[PDB]
RNA sequence: AGUCGC
C-alpha cells in the first residue's frame, strides 16, 4: 500500500474465467482489488476422510509399509498437500477416480484432482478457498452434453429437473485454476466439431459460453471486445457509481 | 532363563508365514464370527508360469475373494510373539504379502457410502433449536448456596477459644513434628482465632519471615 | 491453446481490427496488454512525484 | 506337479482368542539380515533414561554382537487390519491378528563421535580443515 | 430422457447453452459464494469448534498441612451439541420475540441469533462417588 | 573477460601415480612425450592427478592456444602447479594437471602443519580458484558480454 | 481475503544473493487452532569462507519455528533419528543412480560430522533454539516436543507419527534439489491454483 | 480507517 510497484497487480494468466478481467479500480489500489467472474464459484470446503478411504482400498500402499529403496518408478499421491502414498498405475486409477466424482462418490465442488506425469505426482485438494467454474465434458473427440438434457431443462417449467441433476449426469465438471492448467479445453462446440486436422483432437473440457469470463459489472458494457481494454475498465467503475 | 531373553526357535526353524491384507469389514465379520473354528477356505490354483490364489468365505459366516501377490524383496519381515505368560519369540519370516481383492469394487460402494455413513455420523448443529425460554428459574438462592449454608449451620463456627493450657500443649505437639509453620496452617491445626493464636504467638514464642511476607512462627527452640 | 504454441495467436498477436471485435482469448490478452498501461500510469504518477 | 498344474484347497481358521500378541518384526533388506548367524539374542525395552509404549532394544549374540533399535509404528492400521496365514501339521490354514508393527533398524557396536566436548567449536573454525586426525584424537 | 442408440443429433447451439447457463444461476444465483460459507461456517465449524479437545478439570487443594482421610474434589466440564436459534429480540420488558431485517435497521439493532450448548458437570472423586453426572442446555 | 570456466567443457580427477602406466592407456603417448621433465621429484609431487576437457568451439572463437593457457596458469597459480597438455593435433584439448610440493622440507617434522587433509581435497580448491578466478584474456571484470556494431 | 496456500512447498529465487534458492512450506491446520510454522529450507550461495571446497553454492541450512539460529537440514534428520547417512539420502533422494544428484548433497553429509547422534544433536536444536539452559536434557525433550508439535503440524502432532514427516521433510529438499539441477520450472508468485 | 474523486 501506498509506495510499492509489483507484478502482483497485473492481470495474471490463471485468471481466465476466474476473476474478471477488467474490473478493478483506476485508483492506486488498481488490480490488487479483483472482482470475481460471472460462472466462478468458491469451495466450501470438505473432510479428506473419504478419499483416502477409497483410495487405501483400492491399491494406495501406505509410506512406512513400502521399501524407501524401491520408490522409483511409483507416484507419489497427496491429499490437501499432504504425503498420503505410492502408487505403480496411476493412469487406471485417476480414470476410476474421475469416474467416481461424474457419478458423485466425492463431491464435485470439492476435490480438485490433478495429475502432473512430467513429475509423476497426483495431487488432490479438498480444502475450503479454491476458485473453480463449471464447463463442459467433451469425450471421444466430440461433446458428451445432448439435446436431451436440454429436454429436461425446458420441463424444469414444471418439473423437479434441475442444474444440480446436470451434474449428476456428469455432463459438467467444476475445474479449479491448478486443475485448469492440465486440460485442453475448446472455446466453443463450433470449433471441436469442425476440427479434423485443424489443430488438436485431445480436448477434454469446453467451455459453456466465453463471455462469462467477465465479472459483473463489465456484463453490462455492450459489445465489450470492440472497444479498447482500458476502456472497459473505466466503464466498470462508472457503472458501479450510475443512480437510478 | 529370564523374560529378557527372545526364543530363536522359531527362527531356528526357518519357518515361513503369509502375510494378507484384508479390509476392515471381512475382519469385523471375523471378529463376530468369534470361535466357530472357521471364516473361510484359501484355493490356490496353479498353472504354466502363472498362479492364482482366491479365497471363499464360510456361507455360515456369509449370513470369491481373489489374492494379489506383493513384493518382499524391499523388506526384511519377520514375527515375535509377546506372550500374556510374558515370554518372547521369534515366530517366523514373511516369505509373501499379498492383498484381498473385494468381488466389486464398483457396486460395494452403496453399501461403503453407507459403510462410512455408519462408522462416521456426528448429526452436527443440525436443527437450529426454534425458539427456547429456559435462562432458568429464580429461587431463592443457589441450591447448592444453601448446602453451603446447611455446613455452616452444622456445629463449626465459632471456636473454642477456652482452655489455654491444651491449646498451650497444641503448640508444643505442633513443636514436637517440626521447627517451623504458616500461620495458616496453625489455626488449621488449632481451629482458634486468628487474633488469639496470635496473642499466645507473642506470649510464648517468635517469628521469621522468608521472600515474600512468607512467614513462619517457631516455639523458640534452643 | 496447446502446449509449446510459439505462433503469434496463443501468444499475444490479435489479427482482428476493433470494429471486427477481437475474439474471447484476443480479448483477454488485449486486458493484459492494457493493464500494463493503467498500472504504470499509478506507479509513475507517485515516483515522479517524489 | 506345481510346475504344470495344481490345485490346493485348505480350511481357514480363526482362534476366539490367542495366547499371546502377535507382533510384526520389520528390517531394512539393505541390512540383508541372516538370522543364520545368529546364535542369541536379548529384547528389553529401553526405559532407563526415563513400558509398554517405549521403544525396543534389540540385542543379538553377546556385548559385542549386534544392537538395534525397534521403533513402535503408530497403529496396526488405521481403516484395514493385518493377519498372519500360517501352515498346520492338519494340514489345514491358521490366521493370527497383528498386535503391533515395530519398525527395527541397525545401530553401530562402536562409533560415537560426540558433540559435548568442543566440536561445535571446531565447527566455528570448520573451514573444512581436517577430517582424519580429529577421529584419532577421540 | 435418453438411451443413446436411436439419438443420432447431438448438435445443440447458442439458443441451447443459456439454457443451461439459465439453469445455473437458477439453481444458485449470484451470491452463493458468501451464503454456502457461512452455511457450512455453522453447519460445521461452530460445532467443531466447541467439539474440540479441551474438557477443562479442576481439583481444589486439600489436606493442607493436616488432612489423611480421602476427597480432594476433582470436577470436570464438557461440552456437547449446539443450538442456534432463529434471530430474537428482547424488549426492556424481558420478553423475547422474532426480528425481522427491515426492523433491525429501523431501530438499529444487530441482527442476531442466541447460541445455546450442552454442558456437563461430571464427578468421579477419589472413590466415594462417580456417576453423578448432570446435563444443561445454557 | 573470458574465464577459463567459460572455455571448459568439462574436469576429471584420477588418482594416477604411475605416469609411465596412467589409468587411461589411450593418455600414454602424452606421458612418453614428457619424462624429462623434472623425472628426480616426480617420486616428489603428488600421486593425484586432474584432467580437464576444452571445448574446441570455445578454443577457436578465442583463437587460443594450449601454450597460451598453459603459460597463463603456471604464470598465475606458481611453480607449485606442473602442468603438460596433450597434442594440438586433435579436434579435441585436453590439459593434465599435477601439483609439485615443496620438496625439501616435507621429512614430517613436528606432524607437517597442514592438519593433513587429503591432498585432492586441495586439489578441489584449486580446481574452483582455476575455473572462478582463471583470467586469460579476460583483462578486467567487464560480466561477459562485449557486442560489436556496425554504425552507418 | 486472498492468501498464500497452506500445506504445499514451492520454490522461491528471493532478492539475498546469498540464498541461490528456497523452499518454503506454510503448514497451518487450515482445520486445527490456526498457527503458521514456515519452515524454510534454503541453499546457501557465493563464498566458501578460504580453501574450505571451492564453492559454498551448495550448503543447504533449515529455518524452524522458535530457533533463534539456522542449522543446516541433515541436523533435523539427525534429530529424527535416522543416523544411517544411506537412510537419509534415502529420504532426500531416492534415485541414488544419478551421481549428478549425489554429488550435490555431499557437502551438506560433510557438514553433518560433527554431529553424530540423535541426544546431542537435540542438544544442538535446543541450544541453538531456546533461552540459555545448561540443563542439556530439558533442551532435549523441549526440543523434542517441538519437533512433534511444530515443524509441519500438518504431517502429525503425535510420536506416532514421526516417520511420515521425516519423508516430507526430505521431499522439500527434494524438490528443492530439483530447481538446483534446474530441471524443475522455479514455480511463479502468483498463479492462481497457488492462492487460497 | 476504508471507500472514492481527478
Amino acid at each position: 500500500r501506498d509506495g510499492k510497484l509489483a507484478k502482483p497487480r497485473q492481470l495474471h494468466n490463471t485468471l481466465w474465467g476466474m476473476v474478471c478481467p477488467a474490473e478493478t479500480p483506476e485508483g492506486h489500489a488498481v488490480g490488487l482489488v479483483k472482482n470475481l467472474a460471472l460462472m466462478a464459484y468458491i469451495s466450501v470446503g470438505s473432510q479428506p476422510s473419504p478419499i483416502l478411504e477409497f483410495l487405501e482400498e483400492w491399491s494406495m500402499e501406505n509410506l512406512e509399509e513400502i521399501s524407501p529403496a524401491a520408490i522409483a518408478d511409483a507416484t507419489k499421491i497427496f491429499v490437501n498437500g499432504c504425503w498420503v502414498g505410492i502408487h505403480k498405475d496411476p493412469e487406471q486409477l485417476m480414470n476410476t477416480l474421475r469416474k467416481l466424482r461424474r457419478q458423485m462418490d466425492i463431491i464435485v465442488s470439492e476435490v480438485s484432482m490433478i495429475r502432473d506425469i512430467r513429475e509423476r505426482e497426483i495431487r488432490i485438494y479438498t480444502d475450503a478457498g479454491r476458485i473453480c467454474r463449471p464447463l463442459l465434458i467433451v469425450e471421444k473427440q466430440k461433446l458428451l452434453l445432448k439435446k436431451r438434457h436440454i429436454d429436461q431443462l425446458k420441463e424444469r417449467e414444471y418439473n423437479n429437473y434441475s442444474w444440480q441433476d446436470l451434474v449428476a449426469s456428469g455432463v459438467v465438471e467444476y475445474i479449479d485454476t491448478l486443475e485448469e492448467e492440465t486440460v485442453m479445453l475448446a472455446m466453443t462446440p463450433d470449433d471441436l466439431q469442425e476440427k479434423e486436422v485443424a489443430y488438436c483432437s485431445t480436448y477434454t473440457h469446453c467451455e459453456i459460453h466465453p463471455s462469462m469470463i467477465l465479472g459483473v459489472c463489465a456484463s453490462i458494457i455492450p459489445f465489450p471486445d470492440h472497444n479498447q481494454s482500458p476502456r472497459n475498465t473505466y466503464q466498470s467503475a462508472m457503472g458501479k457509481q450510475a443512480m437510478g | 532363563a529370564e523374560r529378557g531373553e527372545l526364543d530363536l526357535t522359531g527362527a531356528k526353524q526357518n519357518t515361513g508365514v503369509w502375510l494378507v491384507k484384508v479390509p476392515k469389514y471381512l475382519s469385523q465379520q471375523w471378529a463376530k464370527a468369534s470361535g466357530r473354528g472357521e471364516v473361510g477356505k484359501l484355493r490356490i490354483a496353479k498353472t504354466q508360469g502363472r498362479t492364482e490364489v482366491s479365497f471363499t468365505l464360510n456361507e455360515d459366516l456369509a449370513n470369491e475373494h481373489p489374492f494379489v501377490l506383493q513384493s518382499v524383496g524391499g523388506q526384511t519381515l519377520t514375527v515375535f510373539t509377546e506372550s500374556s505368560s510374558d515370554k518372547l519369540s521369534l515366530e517366523g519370516i514373511v516369505v509373501q504379502r499379498a492383498e484381498c481383492r473385494p468381488a466389486a469394487s464398483e457396486n460395494y460402494m452403496r453399501l461403503k457410502r453407507l459403510q462410512i455413513e455408519e462408522s462416521s455420523k456426528p448429526v452436527r448443529l443440525s436443527q437450529q433449536l426454534d425458539k427456547v425460554v429456559t435462562t432458568n428459574y429464580k429461587p431463592v438462592a443457589n441450591h447448592q448456596y444453601n448446602i453451603e449454608y446447611e455446613r455452616k449451620k452444622k456445629e463449626d463456627g465459632k471456636r473454642a477459644r477456652a482452655d489455654k493450657q491444651h491449646v498451650l500443649d497444641m503448640l508444643f505437639s505442633a513443636f514436637e513434628k517440626h521447627q517451623y509453620y504458616n500461620l495458616k496452617d496453625l489455626v488449621d491445626i488449632t481451629k482458634q482465632p486468628v487474633v488469639y493464636l496470635k496473642e499466645i504467638l507473642k506470649e510464648i514464642g517468635v517469628q521469621n519471615v522468608k521472600g515474600i511476607h512468607k512467614n513462619t512462627w517457631e516455639l523458640k527452640p534452643e | 491453446f496447446i502446449k509449446d504454441d510459439y505462433g503469434p495467436e496463443s501468444r499475444g498477436f490479435v489479427e482482428n481490427s476493433y470494429l471486427a471485435g477481437l475474439t474471447p482469448t484476443e480479448f483477454f490478452f488485449h486486458a493484459m496488454g492494457g493493464r500494463e498501461g493503467l498500472i504504470d500510469t499509478a506507479v509513475k504518477t507517485a515516483e515522479t512525484g517524489y | 506337479g506345481p510346475s504344470s498344474q495344481n490345485v490346493t484347497e485348505y480350511v481357514v481358521r480363526v482362534p476366539k482368542n490367542t495366547t499371546k500378541k502377535y507382533n510384526i518384526m520389520a528390517f531394512n533388506a539393505a541390512d540383508k539380515v541372516n538370522f543364520a548367524t545368529w546364535n542369541q539374542a536379548r529384547l528389553e525395552r529401553d526405559l532407563s533414561n526415563k513400558p509398554e509404549d517405549q521403544p525396543w532394544l534389540l540385542r543379538v549374540n553377546g556385548k559385542s554382537g549386534r544392537k538395534f533399535k525397534g521403533i513402535k509404528k503408530g497403529g496396526v492400521t488405521e481403516n484395514t487390519s493385518y493377519y498372519i496365514f500360517t501352515q498346520c501339521p492338519d494340514g489345514a490354514f491358521e490366521a493370527f491378528p497383528v498386535h503391533n508393527w515395530y519398525n527395527f533398524t541397525p545401530l553401530a557396536r562402536h562409533r560415537t563421535l560426540t558433540a559435548e566436548e568442543a566440536e561445535e567449536e571446531w565447527e566455528r573454525r570448520n573451514k573444512v580443515l581436517n577430517h582424519f586426525s580429529i577421529m584419532q584424537q577421540r | 430422457y435418453d438411451e443413446d442408440d436411436d439419438e443420432i443429433t447431438p448438435d445443440l447451439w447458442q439458443e441451447a447453452c443459456w439454457i443451461v447457463i439459465s439453469s445455473y444461476f437458477d439453481e444458485k444465483g449470484l451470491v452463493r459464494q458468501q451464503l454456502d460459507s457461512f452455511d457450512e461456517f455453522i453447519q460445521m465449524s461452530v460445532q467443531r469448534i466447541v467439539e474440540d479437545a479441551p474438557p477443562i478439570d479442576l481439583q481444589a487443594e486439600a489436606q493442607h498441612a493436616s488432612g489423611e482421610v480421602e476427597e480432594p474434589p476433582r470436577y470436570l466440564l464438557k461440552f456437547e451439541q449446539i443450538y442456534l436459534s432463529k434471530p430474537t429480540h428482547w424488549e426492556r420488558d424481558g420478553a423475547p420475540s422474532p426480528m425481522m431485517p427491515n426492523e433491525a435497521r429501523l431501530r438499529n439493532l444487530t441482527y442476531s441469533a442466541p447460541l445455546y450448548v450442552d454442558i456437563t458437570k461430571t464427578v468421579i472423586k477419589e472413590g466415594e462417588e462417580q456417576l453423578q453426572t448432570q446435563h444443561q442446555k445454557t | 573477460h573470458t574465464t577459463l570456466r567459460k572455455v571448459t567443457a568439462n574436469t576429471a580427477i584420477y588418482y594416477d601415480p604411475n605416469p609411465q602406466s596412467t589409468v587411461v592407456a589411450e593418455d600414454q603417448e602424452w606421458v612418453n612425450v614428457y619424462y624429462e621433465m623434472p623425472d628426480f621429484d616426480v617420486a616428489r609431487i603428488s600421486p593425484w592427478l586432474l584432467r580437464v576437457e576444452l571445448d574446441r568451439k570455445h578454443m577457436t572463437d578465442r583463437k587460443l592456444t594450449m601454450e597460451q593457457i598453459a603459460e597463463k596458469i603456471n604464470a598465475g597459480f606458481g611453480d607449485d602447479l606442473n602442468c603438460i597438455f596433450n597434442d594440438d593435433n586433435a579436434e579435441k584439448l585436453v590439459l593434465r594437471i599435477r601439483i609439485m610440493n615443496s620438496d625439501e622440507n616435507k621429512m614430517q617434522e613436528e606432524e607437517e602443519v597442514v592438519d593433513k587433509m587429503d591432498d585432492d581435497v586441495f586439489l578441489r580448491c584449486i580446481e574452483s580458484n582455476m575455473l572462478t578466478d582463471m583470467t586469460l584474456q579476460g583483462i578486467e571484470q567487464i560480466s561477459k558480454v562485449y557486442m560489436h556494431l556496425p554504425q552507418t | 481475503q486472498e492468501k498464500m496456500a497452506t500445506n504445499t512447498v514451492y520454490v522461491f529465487a528471493k532478492k539475498d544473493s546469498k540464498y541461490a534458492y528456497t523452499g518454503e512450506c506454510r503448514s497451518c491446520l487450515e482445520n486445527s487452532s490456526r498457527p503458521t510454522s514456515t519452515i524454510w529450507v534454503s541453499m546457501l550461495a557465493r563464498g566458501g569462507q578460504g580453501a574450505k571446497k571451492s564453492a559454498i553454492g551448495q550448503r543447504i541450512v533449515a529455518t524452524l519455528p522458535y530457533i533463534k539460529q539456522e542449522v543446516p537440514i541433515i541436523i533435523v534428520f539427525r534429530a529424527l533419528g535416522f543416523v544411517s547417512d544411506r537412510d537419509i539420502l534415502e529420504h532426500i533422494i531416492y534415485d541414488f543412480e544419478d551421481p549428478e544428484m549425489m554429488e550435490m548433497v555431499k557437502p551438506s553429509l560433510d557438514e553433518a560430522f560433527v554431529i553424530q547422534e540423535q541426544n546431542v544433536a537435540l542438544n544442538f536444536i535446543g541450544s541453538r533454539g531456546a533461552k540459555p539452559g545448561v540443563t542439556k536434557e530439558k533442551r532435549i525433550k523441549y526440543a523434542k516436543e517441538v519437533l512433534q508439535k511444530e515443524m509441519l503440524p500438518h504431517v502429525g502432532v503425535s510420536d506416532f507419527c514421526e516417520t511420515k514427516k521425516a519423508y516430507f521433510l526430505g521431499y522439500m529438499v527434494h524438490r528443492l534439489l530439483l530447481a538446483a539441477l534446474g530441471r524443475r520450472e522455479l514455480d511463479d508468485r502468483d498463479h492462481y491454483g497457488n492462492k487460497r
